[PDB]
């Protein structure tokens, strides 16, 4: 009788209510009349009212118990019988039950070891499956000397606690608040969550991937209303119209309650079983470690035990607090997933059918007003506007209507307090394409003319096929009372000097969301970015942001910046890089249609070489606060790598002109017949116009960054923080290098620029830095003696040197900068702050 | 050719003491 | 107030509070049981519930009765007179714990006063009829060895000891010719099988407040709450509102899906907390409407009732005024009865949503599980409920003198190890799925 067979209690299985459990009554018709009332039954009753109700207990005395004998014994006696206690089945699946079995071991076995192979744990008695990291497994499996043991015991216990407490995403820009990333490996529950990277799979598909079963919902087509004729009475016709609208609300509420009942008995049940699984999985992993520790302690000789101080109750106690911390995280994560499935995968499907019912009722009610217009005596038109006003605003879902359980209310209130759950469209790059990671499943189709890269940047060109079409989910809930935000990053190219008039006057649309000549629009006119609202009547409001085109150095022109647009009752606002720039009042407008197709396309009287870059386009169904936007600005600014002047990633083996944030109109030139950096002044814009001014950027020596050692990750050519590098530059044909002199007696000293040669009195090793904690494209350059040494010589910068005559600025190293870089606010205008400028298509001069 | 490096080095050592 | 009667098992038969009862499911066959009147209309019979069970099923075997119970068997439970006395004194103590607070005292007062209607659906509208097995039960009042002589009594509740599965407590209504008076507005005699010492065990994995336990994991239940839970099913059955509508039924098309019986809305109403939200508003209203229509049947009967054919000592007007009070009907100047919709609404809600396990648990400061749908652990045996060092009328297990008041520490399996014994897995029967691996 071979084959691995696991005995599973019926108790540990998933309770999933059949579709036949739920009522179909919402499909029946209602007859509406002058005196028709609403039907609600609250499942509550106050206990204090029950305890002090004088009417509850009977005042009437109990009649005598004695009576005539029973002679009619007729009665139905139920009959019971037993059934078998085992049912044998064969399955290909390896889910929760199978994965937990792999984490146990028999009582009599000695010398267990941990493994990441599920199949080996099943085959071999001494192998126990584990879902923690490769490093934990290896450290748990290590055998050591007696003197090192108590150190190893302290370490692996601590490592257990750390591994259990992992509660964050590795990708920091992903829009995910809480996650426990080892859940997939622990149970393989749902759609193969042990295979592949679980955190990655969760970002794409959400809570759905943990469900072992996707239930089939009952969502009935709400029945017709049959309004009564009262040809005599005006009063009763208006009451019938009022009773129709009031009964429409009952049908919304009952539909929501039908969805909540299915949620709790088919989805929230599954997530409960998952929480119980993780509790057991975690306890098995602690039991395995306690068995490994105990076994290895007893291999040592009896005298070696008295050189090793171990407390086994302390170990059990310390692992248990680690489990209890982990269970808190898991309960929060899973509770969040359950509410998420309710709000994204169930509620909207009900709303689809309820809007369809509202539509059929509106047609019915208006025809009823029209049939009775004579008996309404010209009040008719007041009733038609009441009907259209009442059926415009839809009933919002509130779980607290359908339950008084505080655990469920707090789940729901936590969900609504987390701003990431307000995202309704979130365009991101996966597998050479753009997709929606919001969870609402919007359709996205990118045509061939849009260039994409894996840094989430997309390019809209003037070509006809450079287009994206997003089709929004129609079942998300804000027509009249706007409450929504839009955010994205953008890099807008510089004007052409010859064609300044086409630039400054010709407005062109980039993103267009319109239906029946109503919606919203993002457009650009030269150095102005514009947000526009358009209502059903054709009315217009705008708010804009304009950046200065007469600036020595612009922070906006052809450089990546962050835009956020916010809309409520009063205002439409534009924020740039987290700060409020503009504000327009929008009360005058009424009813904007935001459910249209979104078209990403250049449209207008444009130059044929015009283009736009964009990144991280997303839409929120609420008005983002200043904090939310500033937080989002910082999060989307994060990288392991450094950035160049334009905001793109900084690269090895790329030609760069150097810029200094403290001396902005300055540049490095190699001095005539001398090996030092001479500092000149930048040549400004030559001639003509009046509207334009800038300073030349492609000027000074052409630098280039070179990596020190080949023994590293040679996958990409991207410069990261704390990397060791040589700073080189071109001199006619050859490549020269930047050095510092090993003797450095004064505070500031000129730098030695010479060809590539191994000298003995000059250091060449630079460490590239980023001392600024806020977002920036400025980096710093630190000289040391060599890589291993913890002493730091000084930072590269600029100083005004005195040299006698019988003052001039030089490219230097300085000690004074190291005493300033760690001050609280951080000086952006420090002379050690450099930025690298490559030659870019969107800046010509 | 190494003496191109030495002739630059003295010009730096001059520029330093300047 | 409520008075709990005292007695010992060996006390003489007086044909008043200590009788030989012929209970409903014996039929007219000659099986009689010594029975004790604990309060007005409530009887305790300290003996095993055998009706519909084979004698051999009282032993553990390779089978089970229910797929969702961890079943404990013991054929020797209640097999001596001393054991029967222990049961009886334990029931007296639990009843005193129940009446120790106003909420539970009122539960008993409603049960005691909720007398069955003198009839059922087969009985003409113009008649009270007491000669049916849902209204009247016989006591044998002759001496030992003499020809049998009998008299009838009215009763509300008869509590037996357990059937084969000690820990499977159950409340039961009476059906005649395939209809149930306790489901159609009339009410009828209720029966219970109960065991105070073999209690359920649960955990609080989902709870982010107190998660203290040490591998011998979780909490054991207070028998007084277990009893009060069944007493709520008794209350519903006496007022004639035992639910028969659309049930929650588990899907079973896949290997990973749990198997249970159908669950009427009443079971979820009776638990309370979260669980009533699983019964849709559609179904909530379907039930409300059916109870009301049944109650309309009852007013019309009270307006038409003229005679009692089966007992000539029944005063027709005494019983009319009692049933008027029970169901909260109102009386006009001409003496006709009707339903006031305000007072029906208040009564219906107090019966269905007022008394719940969750409400009672909170009021008595007893810990219980979070939902009908949470996991159960194997039962345990409480050593001695009659020892006030372990369990009292006032505080149950959670006694303040012993520092068991806070965080329900008296019920915690890791803290109060003195209070219970584990049960050997050899004695338990558990429905299992044996999952064997295959491929392709």
């Amino acid at each position: 009788a071979p084959g691995i067979c696991i005995d599973v209690d019926n108790e540990d299985l998933f309770f999933i209510a059949d579709k036949n459990s739920f009522s179909d009554d919402l499909s029946k018709n209602e007859r509406i009349e002058y005196n028709t009332q609403s039907n609600y039954i609250e499942n509550d009753f106050p206990i204090n009212e029950l305890i002090l109700d004088t009417d509850l207990i009977s005042k009437i005395e109990l009649p005598s118990e004695n009576t005539e004998s029973l002679t009619d014994f007729n009665v139905d006696v139920p009959v019971y019988e037993k059934q078998p206690a085992i049912k044998k089945i064969f399955t290909d699946e390896n889910t929760i039950f199978q994965y937990l079995y792999s984490q146990t071991f028999p009582l009599d076995i000695r010398d267990i070891s941990l493994t990441s192979s599920f199949d080996d744990a099943l085959l071999f008695s001494n192998k126990v499956y584990s879902f923690f990291s490769m490093d934990y497994i290896k450290t748990a499996n290590k055998v050591v000397e007696a003197g090192l043991f108590a150190g190893w015991v302290k370490q692996i216990v601590n490592d257990f606690v750390i591994e259990a407490n992992k509660s964050n995403t590795m990708d920091k820009i992903a829009d995910i608040s809480l996650i426990v990333p080892y859940i997939g490996l622990a149970l393989n529950v749902g759609n193969e969550t042990a295979k592949g990277n679980f955190e990655n799979a969760f970002e794409i598909a959400g809570a759905s991937i943990l469900l072992e079963f996707i239930p089939e919902l009952l969502i009935p087509v709400v029945g017709a209303f049959l309004l009564e004729s009262y040809i005599d009475n005006k009063n009763k016709i208006i009451k019938t119209i009022d009773n129709a609208l009031t009964k429409r609300n009952e049908k919304w509420s009952d539909m929501y309650g039908l969805i909540v009942a299915q949620w709790l008995s088919t989805v929230n049940t599954q997530f409960y079983t998952i929480k119980e699984g993780m509790y057991k999985a975690l306890n098995y992993q602690a039991q395995a470690l306690e068995e490994i520790i105990k076994y290895r302690y007893n291999i040592y000789s009896e005298k070696e035990k008295s050189n090793i101080n171990i407390d086994f109750n302390d170990i059990n106690s310390k692992l248990n607090e680690g489990i209890n911390q982990a269970i808190d995280n898991i309960n929060n994560f899973i509770n969040g997933c359950s509410v998420s499935y309710l709000m994204k995968k169930m509620i909207p499907l009900a709303v689809e059918k309820l809007l369809d019912f509202d539509n059929t009722l509106k047609k019915n009610l208006l025809n009823y007003i029209d049939e009775n217009k004579l008996y309404l005596i010209g009040s008719a038109e007041y009733e038609k506007s009441k009907v259209n006003k009442y059926l415009k605003t839809i009933m919002p879902f509130d779980l607290s209507i359908y339950t008084n359980d505080t655990i469920l209310i707090e789940m729901f209130n936590k969900y609504n307090s987390e701003i990431l759950n307000n995202i309704i469209l979130n365009l991101r790059y996966k597998d050479n394409n753009l997709i929606d990671l919001s969870g609402y499943g919007a359709k996205v189709e990118v045509y061939d003319g849009v260039e994409l890269n894996d840094k989430n940047q997309f390019k809209l060109t003037s070509s006809a096929n450079s287009k994206i079409r997003v089709t929004q989910n129609q079942n998300i809930i804000n027509s009249v009372f706007l409450d929504f935000s839009v955010s994205f990053w953008i890099r807008i190219p510089k004007y052409k000097n010859d064609g300044i008039q086409n630039y400054i006057h010709n407005e062109y649309t980039i993103i267009n969301c319109m239906k029946n000549n109503s919606g919203w629009k993002i457009s650009i006119r030269g150095n102005r970015i514009i947000w526009t609202l358009i209502d059903i009547n054709g009315k217009t409001k705008s708010v804009f942001f304009e950046y200065n085109i007469r600036e020595d150095i612009s922070e906006y022109i052809n450089r990546w910046f962050f835009v956020t647009i916010t809309n409520n009752l009063n205002n439409a606002k534009i924020y740039i890089n987290g700060k409020l720039e503009s504000n327009t009042d929008i009360k005058d407008i009424r009813e904007v249609i935001a459910n249209g197709e979104i078209i990403f396309k250049l449209d207008g009287d444009i130059d044929r070489t015009q283009f736009i870059w964009m990144k991280y386009f997303s839409i929120f169904n609420t008005e983002l606060s200043q904090s939310n936007i500033e937080e989002r600005y910082k999060i989307q600014s994060y990288s392991e790598y450094l950035k160049d002047f334009w905001g793109n990633p900084l690269m090895y083996n790329k030609e760069y002109y150097m810029f200094n944030a403290g001396n902005k109109n300055s540049y490095i030139k190699l001095k005539k017949d001398s090996p030092v950096g001479e500092i000149l002044t930048r040549s400004k814009y030559n001639q003509n116009s009046k509207y334009i001014n800038y300073r030349d950027l492609y000027i000074g020596e052409k630098f280039i960054i070179r990596r020190k050692s080949n023994s590293q990750s040679i996958n990409d050519d991207i410069v990261r923080k704390e990397d060791y590098i040589y700073l080189d530059f071109f001199n006619l044909n050859q490549e020269w290098r930047v050095y510092t002199y090993k003797y450095f007696k004064k505070e500031e000293m000129k730098l030695f620029l010479a060809p590539i040669y191994d000298s003995d009195e000059f250091y060449n090793t630079i460490q590239i830095k980023e001392y600024d904690e806020q977002p920036t494209y400025s980096c710093q350059l630190l000289f040391k003696k060599d890589e291993e040494s913890t002493d730091e010589i000084g930072l590269i910068g600029i100083h005004r040197f005195y040299e006698s005559g019988i003052y001039k600025d030089y490219f230097c190293i300085s000690k004074w900068y190291l005493k300033e870089v760690k001050r609280k606010p951080y000086n952006l205008k420090l002379g050690c702050n450099w930025q690298f400028i490559p030659k870019d298509e969107g800046w010509t001069e | 050719k190494e003496d191109a490096f030495s002739k630059l080095k003295e010009k730096f050592m001059n520029e330093l003491h300047k």
